[PDB]
Order: structure tokens, then sequence, then C-alpha cells
């Protein structure tokens, strides 16, 4: 699975998974914390 | 009527001469490089200006420099 | 009170004169 | 997107290569130069990107126009 | 040419080998009948010189200006006809 | 010493059906080039003007509008057929000028006895600045 | 009132905008039955809209001529009037997070530059090394300031290529 | 005696017109026949043409 | 002559070793991405099977399997 | 507007006469060979 994990470590797979997890994290942030116009603490 | 010049960084690999489609460049004997040959341009009146010699020069920076200048019926590559 | 015919004709003649001046300057510049 | 195509369609590779050289100087100053050398898009690359963006932008503009107009009135 | 076989080049006959041909031009004296040829060469006699055929263009331009002087109005044309009231505009203007 | 070969005018031409990319009005009043080569068999080659032609056994004679077309045909003969050839420059007044294999051997191989003109003894960056040659009608690299 | 702006808690046009949005959503409501899935979706949308408007009135945003929140992008003008969360606090947040990402990428570049094949390591990313450097990049400001004071963050101009003027 | 930098050493290019100006290069060979550019320098960084080696003279190359 | 089914038993092994190395299909993409032009050419020549192999048989097999993959995408 | 006839003469002059003469003159001069 060394070659398979090397394929998973290739630049397109890693950038698509990274933008996927970042977009999903931001989406769930807006799902639980919607309409956050300002950083009101 | 294009100005083609050869400079001493030429290593005599003959690639500029082979790349020329109108036979402008040729190899003359020389003593400044290992190959003992340098390029020369005796027939610049047949030069169209395609710069294929520059695309073939491996020296950095290139030794066969083409300066586009006056245009004639042969520099413009016209068949009419 | 709009201008008269003679004023227009005199202006056009003076423009012809300055056109002669202009072509003189152009010929001098070409030489 | 259609007007973004106009960058690639009207410009040429040498300008972008020299600008990339200046940006590479900026990266060298901060030791953040990639080992894979950044090059400007090739001439055929630039033409392909320009025509792809042009057709995408025009077709999508017409698609949005047609669908909005025909779904709002009919 | 000397194209009796497959020889399409000849330095002694370089006229035909280059491709200079008449295509359709043929030499013949007979074409136009009598009296009318003299009539037409008299009609276009002194006009053959470059200066007088230039003067024909000069009188043509004189006709161009004569249309503007008196000729545009003879075929009516709206640019020299009369006018019918006017319009005020968006606000109180004229 | 080397002597240029004469252009044998009565030389057979390759079999060809007639193209539209051949000679035009430039040949009559400026110049048309011509290429001559020796073929060892009857075989089909590609014309620089488009289409396929059959060159015949022995001498083959082909006239072309430009020198670049002649060199394209010569280089495809040299690569796909291993056949050398001679190119000539033919003026309409009658004078014929020998061209590409000028000193016998090909220009990519040294001959010891050529003119080494247009060969500067400096680097690219050793040319003069354009301000130092201002109002001269020459580029900095031809000083 | 920092620049002729009124707070959205007391500005009338903010309440008018909220009322208009809720009324439009109620007009959308008045077509389905009470317990349908579209009815629940519209009720959730209404609740989200009212919560958003009440939160914007609560947080102390400034409204202009009409009821739209305005942000202040001046330190001091936003600090002493209590609107540092408009621009200043998100400025600090972005600077921190962008520095984290950029420092992680930089350290990956300098880590793989001194390997056998730095060319291969940039298309084939060493995932454990990237994960470790992404974790280490959370202390990017202190590391960057330390490397700047050490002089190892910047490169000497005599070792950097330029054009021949 | 041998001339130029020793083979395999680390050198910096002083030719301001070259691609690798003030960069890192390794000497591959130095010709002793009298070549105008006898030093052969190989670079890990390729140029626009795609080559990674070039010939340089004596005064445009300093070691380390 | 004589239309019939002819195939080759197990020509290409099924594993992930060429997935690790992009640009394997063409010789000009070997020895790593020295520039980003390599990255662009890798996608540019992915389906140019003429530049990958000179054999018409391998090109035809690649075309057939690409058709099957496209049919799977459409399905 | 005084002298209404004058535009009717001048506009064709600078639209037809002067432009045709100028274009013909410049076409003659650009291929004069031996000026
Ligand atoms: C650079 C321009 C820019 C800026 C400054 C903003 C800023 C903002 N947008 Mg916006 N947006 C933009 C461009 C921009 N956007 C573009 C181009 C689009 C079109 C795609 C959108 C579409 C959009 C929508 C649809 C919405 C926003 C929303 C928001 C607000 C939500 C803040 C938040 O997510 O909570 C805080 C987030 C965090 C604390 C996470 C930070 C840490 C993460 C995990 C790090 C990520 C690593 C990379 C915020 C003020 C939302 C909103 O409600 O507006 C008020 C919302 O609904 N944006
Ligand atoms: C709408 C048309 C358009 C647009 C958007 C641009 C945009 C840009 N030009 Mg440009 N230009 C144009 C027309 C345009 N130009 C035309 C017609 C010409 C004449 C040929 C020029 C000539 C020109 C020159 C000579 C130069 C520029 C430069 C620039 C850049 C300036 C930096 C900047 O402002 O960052 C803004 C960034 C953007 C506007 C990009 C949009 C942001 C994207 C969409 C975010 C990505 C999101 C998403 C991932 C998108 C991908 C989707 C996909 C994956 C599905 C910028 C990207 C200069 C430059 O390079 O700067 C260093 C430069 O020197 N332009
Ligand atoms: C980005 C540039 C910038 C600009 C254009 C301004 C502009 C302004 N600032 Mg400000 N400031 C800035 C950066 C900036 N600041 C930064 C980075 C900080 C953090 C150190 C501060 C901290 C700050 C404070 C604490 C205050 C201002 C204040 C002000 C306002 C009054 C200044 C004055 O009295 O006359 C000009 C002053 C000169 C010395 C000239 C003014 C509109 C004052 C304010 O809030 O206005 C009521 C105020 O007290 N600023
Ligand atoms: C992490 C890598 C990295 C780093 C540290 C930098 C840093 C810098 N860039 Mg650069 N850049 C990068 C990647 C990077 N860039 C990439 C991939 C591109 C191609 C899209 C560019 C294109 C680019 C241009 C055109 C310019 C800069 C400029 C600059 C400088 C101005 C600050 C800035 O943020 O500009 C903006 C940076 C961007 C718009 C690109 C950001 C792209 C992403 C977010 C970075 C890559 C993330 C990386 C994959 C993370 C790896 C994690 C690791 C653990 C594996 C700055 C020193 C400017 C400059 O020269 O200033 C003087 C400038 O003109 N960059
Ligand atoms: C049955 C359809 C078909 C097939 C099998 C092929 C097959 C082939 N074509 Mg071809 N072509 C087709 C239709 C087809 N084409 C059509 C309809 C057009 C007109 C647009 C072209 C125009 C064309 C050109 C100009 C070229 C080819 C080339 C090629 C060869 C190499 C392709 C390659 O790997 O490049 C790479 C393929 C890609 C990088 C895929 C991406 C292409 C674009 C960017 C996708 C479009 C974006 C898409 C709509 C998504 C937009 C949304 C976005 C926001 C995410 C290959 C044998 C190339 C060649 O050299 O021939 C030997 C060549 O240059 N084709
Ligand atoms: C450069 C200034 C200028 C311009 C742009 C125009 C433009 C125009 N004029 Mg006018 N004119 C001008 C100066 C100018 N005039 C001056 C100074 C006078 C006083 C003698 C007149 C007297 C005049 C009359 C009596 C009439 C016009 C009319 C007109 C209109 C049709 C042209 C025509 O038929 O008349 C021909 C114009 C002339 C014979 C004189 C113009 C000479 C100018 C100064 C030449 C300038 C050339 C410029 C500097 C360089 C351009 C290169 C060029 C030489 C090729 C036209 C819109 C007609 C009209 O009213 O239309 C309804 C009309 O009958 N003009
Ligand atoms: C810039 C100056 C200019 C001027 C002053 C005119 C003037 C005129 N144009 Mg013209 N045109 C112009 C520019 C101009 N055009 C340009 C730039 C174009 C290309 C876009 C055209 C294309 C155009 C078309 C397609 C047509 C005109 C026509 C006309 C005539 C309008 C109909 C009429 O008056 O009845 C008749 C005009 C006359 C009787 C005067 C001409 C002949 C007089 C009697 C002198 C002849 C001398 C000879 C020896 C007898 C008019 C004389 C229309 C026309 O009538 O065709 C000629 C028409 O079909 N024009
Ligand atoms: C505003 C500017 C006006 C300028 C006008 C210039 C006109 C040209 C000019 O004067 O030419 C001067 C020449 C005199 O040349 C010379 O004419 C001389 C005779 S004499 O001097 O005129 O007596 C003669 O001896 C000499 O050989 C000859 O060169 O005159 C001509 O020969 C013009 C004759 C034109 C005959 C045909 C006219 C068009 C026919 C229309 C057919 C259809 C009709 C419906
Ligand atoms: C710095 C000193 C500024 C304090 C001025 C106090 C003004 C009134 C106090 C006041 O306005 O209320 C507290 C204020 C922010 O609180 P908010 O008004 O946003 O609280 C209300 C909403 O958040 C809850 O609905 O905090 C600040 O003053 C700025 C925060 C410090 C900035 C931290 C950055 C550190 C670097
Ligand atoms: C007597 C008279 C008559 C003739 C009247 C005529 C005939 C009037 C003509 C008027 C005209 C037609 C005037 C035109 C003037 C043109 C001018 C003023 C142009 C000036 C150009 C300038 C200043 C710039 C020139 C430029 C310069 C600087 C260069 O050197 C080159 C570029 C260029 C831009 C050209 C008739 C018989 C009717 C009735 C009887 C009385
Ligand atoms: C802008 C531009 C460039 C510069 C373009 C570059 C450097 C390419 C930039 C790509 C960056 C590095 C990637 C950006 C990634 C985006 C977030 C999404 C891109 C879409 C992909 C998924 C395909 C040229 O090289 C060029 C060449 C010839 C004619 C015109 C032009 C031209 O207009
Ligand atoms: S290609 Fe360059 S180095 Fe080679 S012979 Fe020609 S000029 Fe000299």
């Amino acid at each position: 699975m060394k070659d398979f994990t090397t394929y998973l470590s290739t630049a397109p797979v890693l950038t698509l998974l990274s933008v996927t997890v970042v977009a999903g994290l931001l989406i769930e942030i807006n799902r639980f914390f919607p309409d956050a116009l300002i950083a009101a603490f | 009527s294009h100005t083609v010049k050869i400079y001493d960084t030429c290593i005599g690999c003959t690639q500029c001469v082979r790349a020329c489609p109108t036979d402008v460049l040729e190899m003359v004997p020389w003593d400044g490089c290992k190959a003992n040959q340098i390029a020369s341009a005796p027939r610049t009146e047949d030069c169209v200006g395609c710069k294929r010699c520059e695309s073939a020069c491996p020296t950095d920076f290139l030794s066969v420099r083409v300066y586009l200048g006056s245009e004639t019926t042969r520099s413009m590559g016209l068949a009419y | 009170m709009p201008i008269a015919d003679y004023q227009v004709f005199t202006a056009l003649f003076l423009a012809l004169a300055t056109g002669i001046f202009a072509v003189r300057l152009g010929v001098a510049l070409y030489k | 997107v259609w007007a973004f195509s106009l960058m690639f369609l009207f410009s040429g590779r040498g300008y972008w290569q020299e600008l990339i050289e200046s940006i590479v100087w900026a990266h060298n100053k901060l030791k953040v130069a990639p080992a894979i050398q950044p090059r400007a898009l090739s001439i055929t690359q630039g033409r392909a990107v320009g025509v792809a963006h042009y057709l995408l932008g025009g077709i999508a503009t017409t698609w949005s126009f047609f669908l909005a107009r025909i779904l709002a009135v009919g | 040419k000397y194209g009796e076989e497959s020889r399409y080049f000849d330095l002694k006959d370089l006229e035909n080998t280059v491709g200079s041909w008449d295509m359709y031009g043929q030499e013949d004296k007979s074409r136009y009948n009598g009296l009318q040829s003299e009539f037409f060469e008299r009609a276009a006699n002194g006009l053959s010189r470059r200066e007088y055929i230039l003067g024909l263009v000069a009188i043509g331009g004189a006709g161009i200006l004569a249309w503007g002087g008196k000729g545009a109005a003879d075929v009516r044309l709206p640019t020299v006809g009369p006018q019918q009231p006017a319009q005020v505009g968006p606000r109180g203007r004229l | 010493a080397f002597t240029p070969p004469t252009l044998q005018s009565d030389t057979p031409s390759p079999i060809f059906g007639g193209s539209t990319g051949g000679l035009l009005s430039q040949a009559q009043v400026e110049e048309f080039h011509v290429i001559t080569w020796e073929s060892k068999k009857e075989q089909i080659f590609e014309m620089p003007t488009g289409g396929a032609a059959i060159m015949r056994q022995g001498p083959n004679l082909l006239k072309l509008a430009r020198k670049e077309q002649c060199l394209a045909l010569l280089t495809q003969l040299r690569t796909k057929f291993k056949i050398d050839g001679y190119i000539y420059r033919v003026f309409p007044n009658g004078e014929v000028q020998y061209l590409h294999p000028k000193d016998g051997v090909y220009p990519e191989k040294v001959n010891a006895g050529r003119s080494g003109d247009n060969t500067n003894m400096r680097r690219i960056g050793q040319n003069k600045e354009p301000v130092q040659i201002k109002f001269s009608g020459k580029i900095p690299a031809e000083f | 009132d920092v620049a002729g702006l009124t707070p959205c808690s007391e500005s009338k046009a903010f309440a008018k905008r909220k009322k208009n949005e809720v009324k439009a959503l109620n007009k959308r409501l008045k077509n389905y039955e009470a317990d349908s899935a579209p009815a629940l979706a519209l009720k959730a949308t209404i609740a989200r809209t009212e919560a958003r408007f009440d939160k914007y009135a609560k947080q102390g945003l400034l409204c202009g001529t009409d009821g739209l929140p305005h942000l202040i992008a001046d330190p001091g003008l936003a600090l002493r009037y209590g609107h540092a969360g408009d621009v200043f606090i998100p400025t600090i947040g972005f600077i921190y997070f962008a520095g984290w990402l950029g420092y992680a990428g930089s350290k990956y570049l300098q880590a793989v530059a001194a390997t056998a094949k730095p060319i291969e390591k940039e298309i084939i990313i060493d995932v454990p090394l990237a994960w470790k450097l992404l974790w280490e990049g959370f202390g990017w400001p202190l590391r960057a300031f330390a490397e700047y004071k050490n002089g190892s963050l910047m490169e000497d101009d005599a070792k950097i290529t330029v054009s021949p003027r | 005696p041998d001339v130029g930098p020793k083979r395999g050493t680390q050198v910096r290019i002083l030719r301001p017109e070259s691609y690798w100006f003030r960069e890192t290069g390794k000497v591959v060979s130095v010709d002793q026949s009298g070549i105008r550019y006898p030093v052969v320098v190989r670079f890990e960084k390729v140029n626009y043409a795609g080559v990674s080696t070039n010939n340089y003279a004596l005064d445009e190359v300093v070691a380390a | 002559k004589k239309v019939k089914i002819v195939v080759d038993r197990n020509p290409v092994a099924t594993n992930f070793e060429k997935w690790a190395k992009p640009g394997h299909f063409s010789r000009t993409l070997s020895k790593g991405p020295t520039t980003t032009t390599w990255i662009w050419n890798l996608h540019a020549d992915a389906h140019d099977f003429d530049t990958q192999t000179s054999d018409l048989e391998e090109i035809s097999r690649k075309v057939f399997s690409a058709h099957f993959g496209q049919l799977g995408i459409i399905f | 507007m005084s002298a209404q006839f004058l535009p009717s003469i001048l506009v064709p002059l600078v639209g037809l006469v002067f432009p045709a003469v100028a274009m013909a003159s410049m076409f003659l001069y650009i291929e004069k060979e031996e000026i």
C-alpha cells in the first residue's frame, strides 16, 4: 500500500483532500455559527 | 538582411547550423573552443529571421544572435 | 445679431492665407 | 471569466516570465523559492487557457441569461 | 521548355520554363470595323495625356461641388428643406 | 580547391500531377530556385508545395519558388532517403548562382578554407551601450 | 456614533429591513400546510433571519442611512468605541492563520530543499513531515521574529540572481 | 600546473548576463588547452532552454 | 483474413506502482518536474497515446479501455 | 445662420474633392520611385 499511499501523497490528491477538509470545516462552522459578520467575543 | 552574429561563447556543437532552414550558418575552423570550430554567417541575405538557431543553441546565454533588421523579398519569405 | 456674409468670406480668405503659411512650414520641415 | 480570458488572449509569455522572475527574486530574498521552477504558461498553453475561459464565460453567460429569462417568464 | 519528355527547365529557353505565358491573350489585327475606330480615336484624341485626363477629373469634382451649390435642392433632399416646429426637451430647455 | 557543379538544364523532373503551390509571378521578375538530386530508385516523396511526387531513377530536377522549400526537400531527402543534392539560384536574365553545398561539404562540417565573417570576438554582454552609438545607423552588435 | 452612523439596535431602518424579510418569508409560508417539510424549512429560515438580526442589534453594529451594518477599520476609532471586532480582531486572526500556513509551507520548502531529490518532494509530498510542520507553524510569529533577529530569515543580496540591469 | 578551480568544488558565477548569476554551481572539468571558457559548471537549477551546464572563463568564477 | 477473437493473456499487471510516479507514460516527462511546464505537459499529454507508445496495438487497447471508462462515467 | 450655401459647397469639397485629390496624390507619391 506504499505505492497507493504515495499516490495519495501526490500533489493533486493532497490538494483536493485539503481543500475538501478545509471547505467542510468552514461549512460546518457556518452551519453551527451562521451569519458571523464580525469577530464579537 | 538580418544581422546574425556569432560570439566566442560558441562551443562548436553545430546545432545552429543544423537548425537553419535557409543555409545561413556554417562552421569555420577556430581555436577558442574544445571542438576547434565556431559558427559563421556568410549568407545573412538568405536569413529569414526564424531564430531556429537560437532555439538550438545550448550555451547560456546563446552565441548565435539574430537581430531583425531590413526586410527584403527573401527575409519576408515570400513566394509571390 | 449673427455675423454677416462678408465676415465669413474674409475669415475664409484669411484661413486660405494661413493655409499657405502652413504648407510653407510643412515644406520647410520636409526639407 | 470571459474578460479574464482577455488576459491570456492579448498578452504574451515574455512579460509574464519577466514578472515571474521578479517574484522569484522576492521569494529568494525570503528563502521560499520552490525547487520546481515557476515558469510562465507556454504560448500554446496561454492560447488554450484564453480560449477555454472565453468560451466558458460566453456560454455560461448565455446559459444563465436563457435559463433565468425562460424560467421567470413563459 | 524543351518538354519533349520530362525536361521542364532550359537555360537556352528560359522564357517558357519560368511560367511566363499569355493564358488567353492572342495577337490579331482584326476586331473593330471601319469609320467607328476613327470616330472613337477622335472622341478620345487629346484627352490621352495625363494632364488633360486629370483635368477631366477636375471638372468632375467641379460637378460634385455644383451638385452642392445648385443640384441638391433640385432633387429636394431633406438637408435643404424647411422645418416643422421643434421639441422642448427633458426639462425647461430648448 | 573546389569547383561548383554546372546546372544541367536538360535534367528529368519527378513525376507529378500539378499543384497550386508551385511557381508564381515572383519567378518571372525576381527569382526562382531549383534543386537537383540523384535517386537510386523510383519512389514517392513529398513536395514542399503540397502533394506527393514520384522521383525517377537517376537525375531529378525540381524548381521551387524559395530557397527554404529547396532546403526542406533536401533535408527530407537526406533524412528519409539518404540522398544528397545541389541547389541553384536562377535569375530570370539567365545567370545561375550555385547555393547550398557551396564548398562541397555540408555547412555543419568544417572544411578549413571558409570565410568566418559575422563572428564577434566578444561576449553577448560586451556590446556597446546604445547611447554611445546614438545617431549612428547601426545596431550595437555590428561595431 | 463614530462617523454620523447610528447603532442598529435603535436605527429604525434596521427593524424595517428585518420586518420586510420576515414578511416576505411569511408570504412564502402562506402556500403550504403547517407541518410540511417546506413549512419546516421556511420556519427554520425565519428563525435564522430573526436570530441574525437580533444578534447584529446585540453586537452593537453601526447602521448608516438605512439598516445595513457598517464596519470600522481604524484602530483607536474602533478600540475606544468598542468595535475592534469589526476589522482589528479579524485582522489579527487572519495575520495569525495566514502566517501559520505560509510558515508551514516555507519550512516544508527548506526541509525538502536539503534532500536527495527536492524536485520529487514537491509533487510527492511527505505527509508526516507536512503534518509535523503544519503543527509547528502554530508558533509562527515567535519563530519568525526569532529567525529575523538571528538574520536567518532573509537572504543576502549577493547570493540572489538579478538581471544585468 | 592545473588552472582554474579544482574539479568537483563549489563555485559562484560572476557573469552578470548568465542565467545562474551569483548562484551555486559545481565544477565538472577545466580544460588546460587554452579554451576561452574552459571551466564547465553544472547547476541543479535549469534555465529557460532546459540546460543545466554551461562554460565560463576564469575571472567570472569564484570558489565557495 | 477470417474474422475471429484474438487477445493477449495478462499483458499489463494490476498494481499501484505507476500511480506513485506521474508522467510515466511518456519518456519526455521523465527525470522529474524541473519546471511547472512539466506539470502542465503532464496533463497535456495524458491522452496523447501516440506520444506514449509507437505501437498501434497498445494505442488501440488504451482507446478501448478509455471508452469503457467513459461509458462507466456516463453510467 | 448667414451664408447658408457655404456648407453645401464646403462639405463636399472636404468630403469628396479634397480627400480624393489627397488620396490620389499620396498614392502617386508613395510609389514615385525617383522623387
Ligand atoms: C476580468 C479581466 C481581468 C482580470 C480579473 C485580471 C486580473 C489580474 N490581472 Mg489582468 N489584464 C486584463 C484583464 C484582467 N486581468 C486584460 C484584458 C489585459 C490586457 C492584456 C490585462 C493585462 C494585465 C497585465 C500586464 C498584468 C495583469 C495583472 C493581473 C493580476 C493583478 C493582481 C490582482 O489584482 O489580483 C487579483 C486576482 C484576481 C482578480 C483573480 C480572481 C481570484 C480567483 C478567481 C480566486 C480563485 C478562486 C477559485 C479557486 C478559482 C478557480 C476555479 C476553478 C478551480 C474551477 C490579476 C490576477 C498583473 C499581474 O500579474 O499582477 C502581478 C500584470 O502585470 N493584467
Ligand atoms: C507556502 C508557500 C508560499 C509562501 C510562503 C509564499 C510567500 C510569498 N509570496 Mg507566494 N505563491 C505561492 C506560494 C507561497 N508564497 C504559490 C503556490 C503561488 C502560485 C499561485 C504564489 C504566487 C505568488 C505571486 C504572484 C506573488 C507572491 C508573493 C509572495 C510574497 C508576498 C506575501 C504573499 O502572501 O503574497 C501572496 C501569495 C499568494 C497569492 C499565493 C498563496 C498560495 C497558497 C495559499 C500558498 C501555498 C500553500 C502551500 C501549498 C502550503 C504547504 C504546506 C506544507 C506543510 C506542505 C510572500 C513572501 C508576491 C510577491 O512577490 O511579493 C513581493 C507576488 O507577487 N506569490
Ligand atoms: C471524441 C472526442 C475527443 C477525443 C477522444 C479527443 C482526443 C484527443 N484530443 Mg481532442 N478535441 C475534441 C474532441 C476529442 N479529442 C473537441 C470536441 C475539440 C474542440 C474543443 C478538441 C480539440 C483538441 C485540440 C486543440 C487538441 C486535442 C488533442 C487531443 C489528444 C490529446 C488530448 C490530451 O491529452 O490533452 C489534454 C486534455 C485535457 C487537459 C483535458 C482538459 C481540457 C479542458 C481544460 C477541459 C474543459 C473544461 C471543462 C469543460 C470543465 C469546465 C468547468 C471547470 C470550471 C471545472 C487526444 C488523442 C491535442 C493533440 O495534441 O492532439 C494530438 C490538441 O492539442 N483536441
Ligand atoms: C481645426 C479647426 C476646424 C475644424 C475641426 C472644423 C470643422 C468643420 N468646419 Mg470649419 N473653419 C475653421 C476651422 C475648423 N473647422 C476656421 C478657423 C474657419 C474660419 C475661416 C472655418 C470656417 C468654416 C466654414 C465657412 C464652414 C466650416 C464648416 C466645417 C464643417 C465641415 C467642413 C467644411 O466643409 O468646411 C471646410 C473648412 C475650411 C475650409 C476651413 C478649415 C481650416 C482648418 C483650420 C484646417 C485645420 C486642419 C488641422 C489644423 C490639421 C488637420 C490636418 C488636415 C490639414 C488634413 C466641419 C464640422 C462648414 C460648415 O459649417 O458645416 C456645416 C462651413 O461651411 N468651417
Ligand atoms: C480666393 C477666392 C476663392 C477661393 C477661396 C478658397 C479656395 C478658400 C479656401 C479656404 C481653405 C480651403 C482654407 C484651408 C486652410 C487650411 C489650413 C489652414 C490648414 C492648416 C494646416 C495646419 C496649420 C497644419 C498643418 C500640419 C502641419 C504643421 C505640417 O507641417 C504637417 C501636418 C499638418 C497637420 C498638415 C474663390 C475662387 C472660391 C472665390 C473668389 C475668392
Ligand atoms: C496571466 C498569464 C500568464 C501567467 C499565468 C500563470 C503563471 C498561471 C497561474 C496558475 C497558478 C499558479 C495556479 C492557480 C490555481 C487556481 C487557484 C485555479 C486554477 C485552475 C486550475 C484548477 C486548472 C502566462 O503565463 C501567459 C502566457 C502566455 C500568454 C498569456 C499569459 C497570461 O495571461
Ligand atoms: S548552436 Fe550555439 S554553441 Fe552550437 S555551434 Fe551554433 S552558435 Fe555555437
